[PDB]
C-alpha cells in the first residue's frame, strides 16, 4: 500500500546524461578490449 | 599429516635390507614419494622417486640398478630394498611426500628418518657462496646461491627450493619456485633470482632462525640439493 | 486500492517527464564494430550428461563446471588438464560458484541446499566445509561476497544473504510474484539485481536488505541478468526472446535487442570486459553477440549441437568459455 | 618441451580420465524414470514395493533402473533424457482434472518423444463401489449407460461385466486423449493395477524393452 | 579382340582401394563411432582393401591376356594370400550378422555384453584362422585347383558360416514380423508398407553374399566328385564372382546406414 507509494520519491536524471556517461565510459577503455581487436598471437596464452 | 620410518641399524657389507615408510593422516594415493638421504656430516642428496599409480619411476645415477621402490595403497604403506651396500650406502633417510597440479606445494612434508649404518653425467650443480654467516637479532642475512644453468623456463616457472634444518629436526620447505611462501612460514623470509643468482632475505630475525639453508631445482629429474649454509646467534 | 493506483498512475506519469531521447539518435555517430570471429581453441571434455552452469576464477586460468551426472570438474584452460573433479550429492545441480579467493566452491540445485567446499585443504582431496538450508524451492544463482558472505536466490520467492561460520540466514529479501531465476552483484560490492518469473527485475540492499527499485519492461519471465562494468546499469534476456538494457539512475528503459529470426528463449546474458559487446544465449544451437549501444548483430558463435546453457567471460576479457546440453566446453578468443 | 611437474600434471589428469570413462560407460546402462502423479495417487505403495528428490534404485533381472519423483513449467527442462514416464491416475473415484493433466503433460515441449507408461490405480476398490449400486460412476460422465464393451474384451476374472464397462470407458477415454494427436511419435502403455498387488515392476521391465527395440530397429533401416 | 573386360573387371579395384579405405579413415577419426559394433567394419574393411591392392590389380589383366607376365616368385605368395585374405572377408560377416542379432532380441543389456574386448576377439580370431588355414594348406602343399581330400573341409569351413549368418537373419525377420502388427492397430496396406523394408534390407545382403559365394564352391565341389570338365575360360568368372564380391562388401555395411553417409560426404568434402 503506502511504502510502495512512498518508495516512488527519489532523485532522477535525463536520459541523454545517461546515456552519454555509458558511452564516455565505453569510450575509455577501448584500447584494453582484446574481444574488440584481436591481440597478435604472440602476447594471449591461447595461441595456435 | 605423519611419516614414520622403520628399519635401520648396523649391517655387514655385502648384505641387503628393507626399509618402510608408513604414512597415516592424508590421503596417500594422491601423492608421488621420494627418498632422500644425508650423510652423517654432510648434505642432502636424492636416491629415488616413485609417482602416482606407479606409472613413472626414477633412480639416481650412482645407484641406478641397486635399489627397489614399492608401495602398497591397501596397505597404506610405502618401502624399498637395498642391496649391495657399498661403504657410501651410510646415511639417514626420510622419505618426502610431493604433489603436482597448478599451483601446488611439491616437497611440503619430510618423515622423522632413521640411520643405516655400514660395518667395516651431467647434472646441474649449485653453489653455495657462504658457508657460514655470523648474525645478531634484529637485522637482515642476504643467503646467496648460484646456478650451473638458468632454472627459468619458457613459461616462466623457476623451480628452486629453499629448505631450512634445525640442529634435531628434519628440513622444512620456506619457498618453493623462488618467490612463494610456504603455508606456516612467517612473512619475514623473502625470495628472489634472475635465472642464476638466488637471494633468499631475511629482514628480522628471531631465536629460531639457527639451522642449515639448503637449496634445490628441479628443472632436470637427476636433482641435487647444494652444500649449504650455517647460521648461528 | 485508490491510493496505489493514484501513485501508479502518478510514477509513470513523473517518468515520462524524466525521458527526454532515445538511445539511437545519440549514438548515431558512434561507428558500427563490425564482424566479430572468435575460433575454438580448446574443447573440454568428461561431462557424461548436460551442463547447466560454469564460473571463470579470479587468476583468469581456472575454471569450474557442473554437469548433470553430479559432477563438479576444475579445469586448467591453458593445458586442458583436469585439476579436480568432485563428485556431488545431488544429480540435479543448476549453479556453481568459484570464490573472489580461490580457496572454496559453491553449488546448489534441486536439493534445496547450498553447498560450500574447501579447495585448499591440506590433502589431495575436497570436503565439505558448509552446508545452508534455509529454503523450500529450488535455487538458480549463489555468489560470493567473501569467504564469508554468500548471496542465493532461490525459486521460494526469497533471497537471501548469509553467514557461513555458523549457517543461518542473516538477511531475507522478499517482494517478488514469482520464483526467482537469476542474480548479479555490482562491482562496487554494495548492491545487486535480481530477475524472477514475473517479467520484473528489482535491486536490492546488501545492509539493510530492502527493494529499492523496480524495473518493468518486459513480457514473459526473465532467465538471465548480469551488470554492465560501470555499475550504473545491467541488462536481461528473457523467454520472449529479447534482450533489454536498464538504467539505475534514470530509472527507466534504455534499449531492447531482437530479431525476427529468433523464436526460442534467451538463458544465458553477459558483458565484455570493457563492456561493448553482450554475449546471449540461445535455445537454437547458437550463441550471439550484440553491439551494446547500436543494438545490431555482431556475429555468430556457432559450433554446438544443443541449447547454450552457461556463459562466462574471463576478468581482462581474453577469452569467453560456452557451455551446452551436449557436453562440451568451447573457449574462444 | 614439458619439464618435470607438467608431466605428473599430465599423468595426473589422465588418471582422472581413467575414472571418468570408467564412470561413462556405467552410466549408459542405466535407465531413468520419472515418476509424476496427482496428490491422492497411490504412489507411496508402488515406491514402497519396488524399493525435495525422493529416489528409487530398484533393479530387475540384472538390470538396474532409477525412480525419481519431484516436490512444474519450471522444471520440467530437466527430464527428458528419461526412458519414460509411470504416470499414475486413479481410477475407483472421482477424473476431469487428471485427464486435463494428462493432457498437459503429453503435449508438454520438454516432455515430447517419450513413451508413458499409465498405472490406473486401485481398481480393488472399483469392484465394491459398482457392487454398491447408488450412483457409482455415471453421473458426471453420462455415457456409461451407453457405451457397450465389444467381444474383444477378454476379461482376465469376468467377475461382473458392470465393472468391465466401467474400466474399459476410463480406459478408452485415456487412450483416446493418447491417441488424438502426436503423429505417431511416442506411446502410450496402459495398466490396470492396485496397491496389494506385487509386480508391477516386471512390467516396467517389459515395457521400455519395447521401446529401445523400436529405436534400435529405426536405427538400423528395417522400419 | 576388344578389351570390354578391362571396364566392367576393372570397376572394382578403383571401387575397393578409393571407396574402402574412406571407412577406416571415418571410423578412426571421428568420435562416436568408436563402438563394438564399428570394429568389426573397420576390419573387414582392411581385409578387403588387402584383397583389392594385391591380389585384384595382379589377376585382372592375367584373366584377360591368358598368359602369365610377371614371374613365378609371387605366384606362390598369390595363392598363399588370397585363400587367407578373401576367406577372411567371409569370417568377418558371420560375427557382423551376431552383432545384429544381438542388437533386436536383447536392446537392454546390448551395451554391457558387445564390449571392445568381444569385438576384438571376434577380430583376431578371424584373421588367425584364415592365415592359418591359408598357411597349412597351401604353403606346405600359374595356380592348380585343390586335390580331393581339403575340399570337404573348405565345403564345411564355408556351410557352417552360411547357416549361421541365414538362420540369425531370419530371426531377426521373425522378430521385426510381430512389431509391424502390433504398431498398426489390421490395415492391409500398413502391415504390408511396413513389412517390405526389412525383406529388402536382409534380401540385398543375402543375395549379395549367396549369388557370389556359391557358383564357384558348387562348381568346384562337381568337377571333384566326378566329370571334371572345367573349360579354362569358364574357371576365370568363378573366382572373378569371389573376387568382385568385395567390391561391393563395404558398400551394404557402410553406405547404406545415414551416418556413414554423413561422415564419408564430409571426409570427401573439405
Amino acid at each position: 500500500v503506502e511504502q510502495l507509494k512512498m518508495e516512488a520519491n527519489i532523485d532522477r536524471i535525463k536520459v541523454s546524461k545517461a546515456a552519454a556517461d555509458l558511452m564516455a565510459y565505453c569510450e575509455a577503455h577501448a584500447k584494453e578490449d582484446p574481444l574488440l581487436t584481436p591481440v597478435p598471437a604472440s602476447e594471449n596464452p591461447f595461441r595456435e | 599429516v605423519q611419516l614414520v620410518e622403520s628399519g635401520g641399524g648396523l649391517v655387514q657389507p655385502g648384505g641387503s635390507r628393507k626399509l618402510s615408510c608408513s604414512a597415516s593422516g592424508f590421503a596417500f594415493s594422491s601423492f608421488g614419494m621420494h627418498w632422500v638421504r644425508q650423510a652423517p656430516e654432510k648434505g642432502l642428496e636424492w636416491v629415488a622417486y616413485i609417482s602416482s599409480g606407479s606409472g613413472t619411476i626414477y633412480y639416481a645415477d650412482t645407484v641406478k640398478g641397486r635399489f627397489t621402490i614399492s608401495r602398497d595403497d591397501p596397505k597404506n604403506t610405502l618401502f624399498l630394498q637395498m642391496t649391495s651396500l657399498r661403504s657410501e650406502d651410510t646415511a639417514m633417510y626420510y622419505c618426502v611426500r610431493s604433489i603436482y597440479y597448478y599451483g601446488s606445494s611439491p616437497f611440503d612434508f619430510w618423515g622423522q628418518g632413521t640411520t643405516l649404518t655400514v660395518s667395516a653425467s651431467a647434472d646441474i650443480v649449485m653453489t653455495q657462496a657462504t658457508s657460514s654467516v655470523p648474525v645478531t637479532p634484529g637485522e637482515s642475512v642476504s643467503i646467496s646461491c648460484r646456478s650451473s644453468k638458468s632454472l627459468l623456463h619458457s613459461n616462466g616457472n623457476t623451480y628452486l627450493y629453499w629448505f631450512l634444518q634445525r640442529p634435531g629436526q628434519s628440513p622444512q620447505l620456506l619457498i618453493y619456485r623462488m618467490s612463494n611462501l610456504a603455508s606456516g612460514v612467517p612473512d619475514r623470509f623473502s625470495g628472489s633470482g634472475s635465472g642464476t643468482a638466488f637471494t633468499l632475505t631475511i629482514s628480522r630475525l628471531e631465536a629460531e632462525d639457527v639451522g642449515v639453508y639448503y637449496c634445490m631445482q628441479h628443472l632436470e629429474y637427476p636433482l641435487t640439493f647444494g652444500a649449504g649454509t650455517k647460521l648461528e646467534l | 486500492r485508490q491510493e496505489a493506483e493514484q501513485l501508479k498512475n502518478q510514477i509513470r506519469d513523473a517518468r515520462k517527464a524524466c525521458a527526454d531521447a532515445t538511445l539511437s539518435q545519440i549514438t548515431n555517430n558512434i561507428d558500427p564494430v563490425g564482424r566479430i570471429q572468435m575460433r575454438t581453441r580448446r574443447t573440454l571434455r568428461g561431462h557424461l550428461a548436460k551442463i547447466y552452469a560454469m564460473h571463470w576464477g579470479t587468476d583468469s586460468r581456472l575454471l569450474v563446471s557442473a554437469s548433470q551426472d553430479g559432477k563438479l570438474i576444475i579445469w586448467d584452460s591453458y593445458t586442458t588438464n583436469k585439476v579436480h573433479a568432485i563428485p556431488l550429492r545431488s544429480s540435479w545441480v543448476m549453479t556453481c560458484a568459484y570464490a573472489p579467493s580461490g580457496n572454496y566452491v559453491a553449488c546448489g540445485g534441486l536439493d534445496n541446499i547450498c553447498s560450500i567446499y574447501n579447495l585448499k585443504t591440506r590433502e589431495g582431496n575436497v570436503r565439505v566445509s558448509r552446508e545452508l538450508a534455509g529454503h523450500t524451492g529450488y535455487l538458480s544463482c549463489c555468489r560470493f561476497l567473501d569467504d564469508n558472505q554468500i548471496v542465493t536466490s532461490s525459486g521460494d520467492t526469497t533471497c537471501a544473504l548469509w553467514d557461513i561460520e555458523t549457517g543461518q540466514q542473516t538477511t531475507t529479501f522478499t517482494g517478488h510474484t514469482g520464483d526467482v531465476m537469476s542474480l548479479s552483484l555490482a562491482p562496487d560490492t554494495r548492491l545487486f539485481v535480481s530477475g524472477a518469473c514475473d517479467a520484473s527485475a528489482k535491486l536490492w540492499d546488501v545492509r539493510e536488505g530492502m527493494c529499492r527499485q523496480t524495473f518493468t519492461g518486459h513480457e514473459s519471465d526473465i532467465n538471465a541478468i548480469c551488470f554492465f562494468p560501470n555499475g550504473n546499469a545491467f541488462a536481461t534476456g528473457s523467454d520472449d526472446a529479447t534482450c533489454r538494457l536498464f538504467d539505475l539512475r534514470a530509472d527507466q528503459e534504455l534499449m531492447t535487442y531482437s530479431h525476427d529470426n529468433i523464436i526460442c528463449g534467451i538463458t544465458s546474458v553477459s558483458f565484455s570486459k570493457s563492456g561493448r559487446l553482450l554475449l546471449a544465449g540461445y535455445d537454437d544451437f547458437n550463441c550471439n553477440v550484440w553491439d551494446a549501444l547500436k543494438a545490431d548483430r555482431a556475429g555468430v558463435l556457432a559450433g554446438h549441437d544443443n541449447r547454450v546453457s552457461c556463459l562466462g567471460v574471463t576478468d581482462d576479457g581474453m577469452a569467453v568459455a560456452t557451455g551446452s546440453w551436449d557436453s562440451f566446453l568451447k573457449i574462444w578468443n | 618441451t614439458l619439464s618435470a611437474e607438467d608431466k605428473a600434471a599430465v599423468e595426473r589428469s589422465k588418471m582422472i580420465e581413467k575414472q571418468l570413462q570408467k564412470e561413462r560407460l556405467a552410466y549408459k546402462a542405466t535407465h531413468r524414470l520419472l515418476l509424476l502423479g496427482a496428490d491422492n495417487s497411490g504412489k507411496s505403495t508402488i515406491v514402497k514395493q519396488m524399493r525435495g528428490i525422493f529416489e528409487t534404485r530398484f533393479q530387475v533381472d540384472k538390470v538396474n533402473f532409477h525412480m525419481f519423483d519431484v516436490g512444474r513449467r519450471k522444471w520440467i527442462q530437466c527430464f527428458n533424457d528419461v526412458t519414460a514416464i509411470i504416470y499414475v491416475a486413479d481410477c475407483s473415484d472421482y477424473l476431469r482434472e487428471s485427464l486435463d493433466d494428462f493432457e498437459s503433460i503429453w503435449n508438454n515441449r520438454w516432455l515430447r518423444t517419450i513413451s508413458i507408461i499409465l498405472f490406473l490405480n486401485k481398481q480393488d476398490m472399483l469392484a465394491e463401489k459398482v457392487l454398491a449400486g447408488k450412483s457409482k460412476i455415471e453421473d458426471y460422465f453420462p455415457e456409461y449407460a451407453n457405451y457397450t464393451v465389444p467381444e474383444d474384451a477378454t476379461p482376465d476374472a469376468g467377475e461382473d461385466p458392470k465393472v468391465t464397462r466401467a474400466k474399459f470407458f476410463i480406459r478408452d477415454l485415456f487412450l483416446r486423449i493418447s491417441t488424438a494427436t502426436g503423429d505417431g511419435k511416442h506411446y502410450c502403455y496402459p495398466h490396470f493395477t492396485c496397491a496389494v498387488d506385487t509386480e508391477n515392476a516386471r512390467r516396467i521391465f517389459n515395457d521400455c524393452r519395447d521401446i529401445i527395440q523400436r529405436m534400435h530397429l529405426k536405427q538400423y533401416e528395417l522400419l | 579382340p576388344r578389351a570390354i573386360l578391362y571396364g566392367v573387371l576393372g570397376l572394382g579395384a578403383l571401387l575397393a582401394v578409393f571407396g574402402n579405405l574412406l571407412v577406416i579413415i571415418a571410423i578412426l577419426h571421428f568420435k562416436q563411432l568408436h563402438t563394438p559394433t564399428n570394429f568389426l567394419v573397420a576390419s573387414l574393411a582392411c581385409a578387403d582393401f588387402l584383397v583389392g591392392v594385391t591380389v585384384m590389380p595382379f589377376s585382372t589383366v592375367r584373366s584377360v591376356e591368358s598368359c602369365w607376365y610377371f614371374g613365378e616368385s609371387y605366384c606362390k605368395f598369390h595363392t598363399c594370400f588370397d585363400t587367407s585374405f578373401c576367406f577372411a572377408s567371409l569370417f568377418h560377416l558371420c560375427c557382423i550378422s551376431i552383432d545384429r542379432y544381438i542388437a533386436v532380441t536383447d536392446p537392454l543389456t546390448y551395451p554391457t555384453k558387445f564390449t571392445v574386448s568381444v569385438s576384438g576377439l571376434c577380430i583376431a580370431l578371424s584373421w588367425f584362422f584364415s592365415v592359418t588355414y591359408s598357411f597349412s594348406i597351401f604353403y606346405t602343399g600359374c595356380q592348380a585347383p585343390l586335390n580331393q581330400n581339403w575340399v570337404l573341409l573348405c565345403f564345411l569351413l564355408f556351410f557352417l558360416p552360411t547357416v549361421v549368418m541365414v538362420f540369425l537373419y531370419g530371426r531377426i525377420f521373425l522378430v521385426a514380423k510381430y512389431q509391424a502388427r502390433k504398431i498398426e492397430g489390421s490395415y492391409k496396406e500398413r502391415v504390408a508398407k511396413r513389412e517390405r523394408k526389412a525383406a529388402k534390407t536382409l534380401g540385398i545382403a543375402m543375395a549379395a553374399f549367396l549369388v557370389s559365394w556359391l557358383p564357384y564352391i558348387i562348381d568346384a565341389v562337381i568337377d571333384a566328385y566326378m566329370n571334371f570338365i572345367t573349360p579354362a575360360y569358364v574357371y576365370e568368372i568363378l573366382v572373378w564372382c569371389v573376387y568382385y564380391n568385395s567390391a561391393m562388401n563395404p558398400l551394404i555395411y557402410a553406405f547404406f546406414y545415414p551416418w556413414f553417409r554423413k561422415a564419408i560426404k564430409l571426409i570427401v568434402s573439405g
